[PDB]
């Protein structure tokens, strides 16, 4: 997956759960509490593209870009320790000056695989 | 104690800016 | 329930999930992580008696006393924030020098009701 | 943001001995 992230051929089929404000910029418990809020709120099926250019989510049904996140503003990402396909990341929304947690359910992979790929995107972006 | 239960991948972004 | 605890007429129908060692003497997250371990391990149905004399669990099927916990060695108790009928307490097992979390599913009540009754038992025992 | 979700009994024993 590292070469795929570098080459911009890394994508995962996901259900995007939305986002929710959090008050810490990192932490697995922080992400898991956010995921609980997201789950208690209909997930949108799409493709999560992971590259040094950003995390982009494209909706399967409309083919529209619904998440376009620069890597430089993502602080932390993690698999959900309690759900094997769960994944989230925390980012800084500079326009509202908030930390936001974006949540996912991976359709075909472990949440750990998604987290490792986003960690690769951290490394690639810094390299560049 | 037959009621006792015995006990048995995240990344920070260094380029956060 | 306070008068019932003082009078030794306070009992709750429960499923007893067992116990597991913990490394802190208090905390709702500590209890919830312990409950997760207990749930990932067949619960025993019985009656949880709450009084200044102890927390006693009697098995419905054998009528035997399977938990007999003095109040003085119980440090903390809490409802499960993620399951309305979940309840646990942490106690000191002096013979093994361990903190142990004992977990329950209330059959007919909220976990908050059980926790409030055990909190009453704390007060009664100290009073006496 | 239509994908944003808006955000919406324990006892210590003083006689522990």
């Amino acid at each position: 997956d590292e070469e795929a992230v570098r080459s911009a051929t890394c994508s995962f089929s996901v259900k995007y759960l939305g986002c929710v404000e959090v008050f810490e910029s990192r932490g697995m418990q922080v992400c898991e509490e956010a995921l609980k809020v997201l789950r208690q709120s209909r997930p949108v099926r799409g493709l999560l593209h992971v590259s040094g250019d950003g995390l982009r989510v494209v909706d399967d049904e409309t083919k529209g870009l619904i998440v376009d996140q620069t890597i430089e503003k993502v602080s932390f990402c993690a698999p959900d320790r309690n759900h094997e396909r769960g994944f989230s990341y925390i980012c800084r929304d500079g326009t509202t000056r908030r930390w936001m947690c974006h949540g996912f359910l991976a359709c075909k992979d472990s949440g750990e695989r998604l987290s490792h790929a986003v960690g690769c995107a951290f490394a690639v972006c810094l390299e560049r | 104690n037959p009621f006792e239960v015995l006990r048995q991948a995240c990344f920070e972004n260094p380029g956060l800016n």
